[PDB]
């Protein structure tokens, strides 16, 4: 038996007196509506398929347009998808990696057209 | 007649506001823990019966502001809702929940309302065991600041398998004290009929049986309309209060569409007849 | 105590035929709840009575539409188009709208059918009744419609109206035609006073009265 | 004069621009400096 | 299945007292108001009362004269009627039913109740094997017995359809009745015929073979 979307022991809890809408009561180490992201990790696991978690940034230092953003939803992975939660993509501009690249990353507005740019983050080397 | 449709993530697209609901409702949840803090959108269409509502609950060091709003005007919900939104601090109340078993363990805390008409309430939800997955995820109990529909005063419903309830009032600290357990309540003296399920085999002349109503619900109630994911031909039976008869506050809780309630004075007026 | 008065009190119907009874109440029959309990309950013979209607319309589970309930106020109406053999039985209307409850009369129902001949036997008193001293001869008439029949005992050419115990039978479910059992209840001394007991009566299927007899040595 | 730096707790006070209590933000009533002074 | 089953029949010395059960399965018993109906004159119909398992109410019809006692057992899923000082008019059929709840107005009934009272104490009968001296019929004469009840069946009730009995006759303080069934001229005296007849008033059973 399974339900709602919530993760990591995150116990979904909804309510009657409004639209039976659902939101997850997460454990500390987690946060983001569905508990899709962890505010802890300094560094990421090799290839960082995985490091969700904040630190929106790049090697040169600029932002990470939030996947939630317009100029992403034109783009390749962005957060209205089917799979979203499974990518880490919430309303947040923090970095991610669902392409299996070098390291994690973000979409860095530069010039005009949004780009990929290697995101700043440490590794566990 | 039309409206807007936004997910929680908020894909922002539209609907015809279907038909049976003329109402565009915007729906919002506000979570706050320690300094940091968090929030949520659902814009969709909702049945006529619905009215605006707040209810902020406190689980301990984290607090939950729920709330919802309606307009029927073709196309309201995009953009905002309705420089500090909580201007001031209005009437005091106690709040706690069964999220952590907060209302259950004596942890009741002081939580100021985020607005002046927002009041004190004990609101109560029990289930038997399992309706669907182990049943809806609403707290077995909740208490704190809000405004629920037709809340002024008290209301709710009950019978063998299900207990819903609502308390509220404009007095400081009014909800405080113990936890409404039902079995705690008194004997209203009414004799009634309880049942769940389809024309038959859910509700039929068999499973039906006489139950003693407890508390302020001396009214014998019954209801119908479509239910969760479109299995219609569905009804409910049990003692309750005036509340559930006028409008439906039943229609919010049990989650059903364009239902109709009726009720009967002397006990046992309950039967399918 | 309200009055429950039904009409017609006497009604036979023919199959596929209309049946409308009508019930009446002294005052209204409408409780402070704004509903009306007036009802229809039938007793189908040789069984136990059962609820046909309640609420002046609303029909019980295994009840077919052929019935239709009606009326309001001091007056009421019951209706059936297709009348059948089930409907053979007794017909009662009662209101649960005052204590004490009230019961209509008992309007009784038949099904009119064709004519047929009563199949007759007549018997000797068993020895065993002749040991104790009583002597009783039967005249059966079995399954005859209509139910109009007139019993006659005739002794050795000299007729007798004395000591005649009859009993009817209810229009049955099946044949729809009635049954009859006459009995002639009498002494020992007497019985040996005669020989040829000729028995006869009247139905509508033969202008000529059908008869049967026997005698004292046979 | 908001400047919550005072005592950072007596408890919240209905006469003021901004109350320095833990609760403020939750009404977004927090004073510019709170997190600064209090919660160090 | 809604199930109502009363006591069977009872004889009673006038002015004295009787106790007649009512049974049920087919619901949560506690869940319905029970009745009783006088069917008197084999015809006229009259309300006895109501009573109601949970709250324990009891109705008595004004005219009752409270000769009547409803009553219950919860463990038994059973209604009673204790019904003291008795009479000639009394004698009738007594049924019971459900409301329910409150609101009078019944639905399902039980078979009924066989109840009558008089002076002359139980008299078992003598039966007279009436038989002759293309089809054929069988005379069975129950006579001299009193009081009720009494019934009969053929060859241990084998023969059913088209078989005919007549209503216990009565006079001079005894019942005398008539019973018959028909069969082919090929059907007898082939396989011997016993009408079976019984008398609860007297507690004894009997078998009468047809005797051509
Ligand atoms: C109607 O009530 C019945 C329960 O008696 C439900 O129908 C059965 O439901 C199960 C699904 O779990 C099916 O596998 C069976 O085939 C159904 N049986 C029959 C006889 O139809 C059903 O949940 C209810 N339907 C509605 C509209 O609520
Ligand atoms: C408080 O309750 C009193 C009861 O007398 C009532 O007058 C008033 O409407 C309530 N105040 C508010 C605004 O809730």
């Amino acid at each position: 038996p399974s339900n709602c979307d919530c993760l990591n022991g995150g116990t979904c809890v909804s309510n009657k007196y409004f639209s039976n809408i659902h939101w997850c009561n997460c454990p500390k180490k987690f946060g983001g509506q569905h508990c899709e992201i962890d505010k802890s990790k300094t560094c990421y696991e090799g290839n960082g398929h995985f490091y969700r978690g904040k630190a929106s940034t790049d090697t040169m230092g600029r932002p990470c347009l939030p996947w939630n953003s317009a100029t992403v939803l034109q783009q390749t992975y962005h957060a209205h998808r089917s799979d979203a939660l499974q990518l880490g993509l919430g309303k947040h501009n923090y970095c991610r990696n669902p392409d299996n690249r070098r390291r994690p990353w973000c979409y860095v507005q530069v010039g005009l057209k949004p780009l990929v740019q290697e995101c700043m983050v440490h590794d566990c080397a | 007649l039309r409206c807007m449709q936004c997910k929680t993530n908020g894909d922002c697209r539209v609907e015809e506001c279907a038909l049976g609901q003329d109402l565009c409702r915007t729906t919002i949840v506000r979570l706050w823990e320690e300094g940091e803090e968090l929030e949520l959108v659902e814009k969709s269409c909702t049945h006529s019966e619905k009215t605006n509502r707040t209810l902020s609950y406190r689980t301990g060091l984290k607090i939950t502001s729920l709330t919802e709003v309606v307009c029927g005007l073709d196309l309201c919900n995009q953009g905002n809702s309705g420089v500090t939104y909580s201007r001031s601090r209005y009437l005091e109340c106690i709040s706690c929940g069964s999220s952590d078993m907060s209302c259950e363990r004596g942890r009741h805390q002081s939580l100021q309302c985020r607005s002046p008409e927002e009041q004190c309430l004990d609101v109560v939800t029990h289930w038997i065991q399992e309706g669907e997955e182990g049943r809806p995820k609403d707290d077995r109990h909740l208490r704190g600041c809000g405004y629920l529909p037709g809340c002024p005063g008290s209301n709710g419903f009950h019978n063998n398998d299900t207990f819903h309830f609502l308390k509220c009032c404009n007095t400081t600290k009014c909800n405080e004290g113990p936890i409404l357990e039902l079995e705690n309540l008194p004997q209203n003296g009414r004799q009634c009929y309880s049942c769940k399920g389809n024309s038959t085999h859910g509700c039929s002349s068999e499973e039906t049986f006489l139950i003693d109503c407890r508390g302020p619900m001396n009214q014998c109630l019954v209801a119908t309309g479509t239910h969760e994911p479109k299995n219609q031909s569905y009804m409910v039976r049990g003692c309750a209060t005036a509340s559930m008869c006028q409008h439906a506050h039943l229609g919010d809780a049990f989650s059903m569409n364009h239902i109709d309630v009726s009720c009967c004075t002397k006990s046992g007026c309950n039967h399918p007849d | 105590d309200v009055v429950m008065t039904q009409t017609p009190l006497t009604l036979s119907v023919t199959i596929g035929q209309p049946a409308s009874i009508s019930c009446k109440s002294s005052q209204s029959l409408l409780d402070s709840d704004g509903k009306t309990y007036l009802n229809w309950l039938l007793q189908r013979p040789g069984q136990s009575p059962k609820r046909l209607i309640y609420l002046v319309s609303k029909l019980d589970s295994g009840v077919p539409d052929r019935f239709t309930g009606s009326g309001s106020g001091t007056d009421f109406t019951l209706k059936i188009s297709r009348v059948e053999a089930e409907d053979l039985g007794v017909y009662y209307c009662w209101q649960g709208t005052h204590f004490p409850l009230t019961f209509g009369a008992g309007t009784k129902l038949e099904l009119k059918r064709a004519d047929a001949a009563p199949t007759v036997s007549i018997f000797p008193p068993s020895s065993e009744q002749l040991t104790s001293g009583g002597a009783s001869v039967v005249c059966f008439l079995n399954n005859f419609y209509p139910k109009d029949i007139n019993v006659k005992w005739k002794i050795d050419g000299s007729e007798r109206q004395n000591g005649v115990l009859n009993s009817w039978t209810d229009q049955d479910s099946k044949d729809s035609t009635y049954s009859m059992s006459s009995t002639l209840t009498l002494t020992k001394d007497e019985y040996e006073r005669h020989n040829s007991y000729t028995c006869e009566a009247t139905h509508k299927t033969s202008t000529s009265p059908i008869v049967k007899s026997f005698n004292r040595n046979e | 004069q908001e400047s919550c730096k005072g005592r950072c707790t007596e408890g919240f006070n209905v006469d003021k621009k901004c109350q320095c209590d833990e609760l403020c933000s939750y009404y977004q009533s927090c004073c510019t400096d709170y997190t600064a002074e209090c919660k160090p | 299945e809604v199930q109502l089953q009363q006591s069977g029949p009872e004889l009673v010395k006038t002015g004295a007292s009787v106790k007649i059960s009512c049974k049920a399965s087919g619901y949560s018993f506690t869940s319905y108001y029970m009745h009783w109906v006088k069917q008197s004159h084999g015809k006229s119909l009259e309300w006895i009362g109501e009573i109601n398992p949970y709250n324990g109410g009891a109705s008595y019809n004004q005219k009752i004269k409270g000769r009547a006692t409803f009553t219950v057992d919860t463990s038994s899923r059973t209604a009673y009627m204790q019904f003291n000082s008795l009479t000639s008019e009394d004698s009738a059929v007594y049924y019971c039913a459900r409301s329910i709840y409150g609101h009078s107005v019944l639905d399902y009934w039980g078979q009924g109740t066989s109840v009558s009272v008089s002076s002359a104490k139980t008299t078992p009968p003598s039966v007279y094997p009436l038989a002759p001296g293309s089809m054929v019929t069988l005379g069975c004469l129950v006579k001299g017995y009193f009081p009720e009840p009494v019934t009969v069946t053929w060859n241990s009730g084998s023969l059913s359809s088209g078989v005919h009995t007549f209503p216990a006759v009565l006079q001079s303080d005894l019942y005398t009745l008539s019973s018959s069934v028909t069969v082919p001229s090929s059907t007898w005296p082939s396989q011997t015929v016993t009408c079976n007849v019984a008398h609860p008033a007297s507690s004894t059973k009997v078998d009468k073979k047809i005797v051509p």
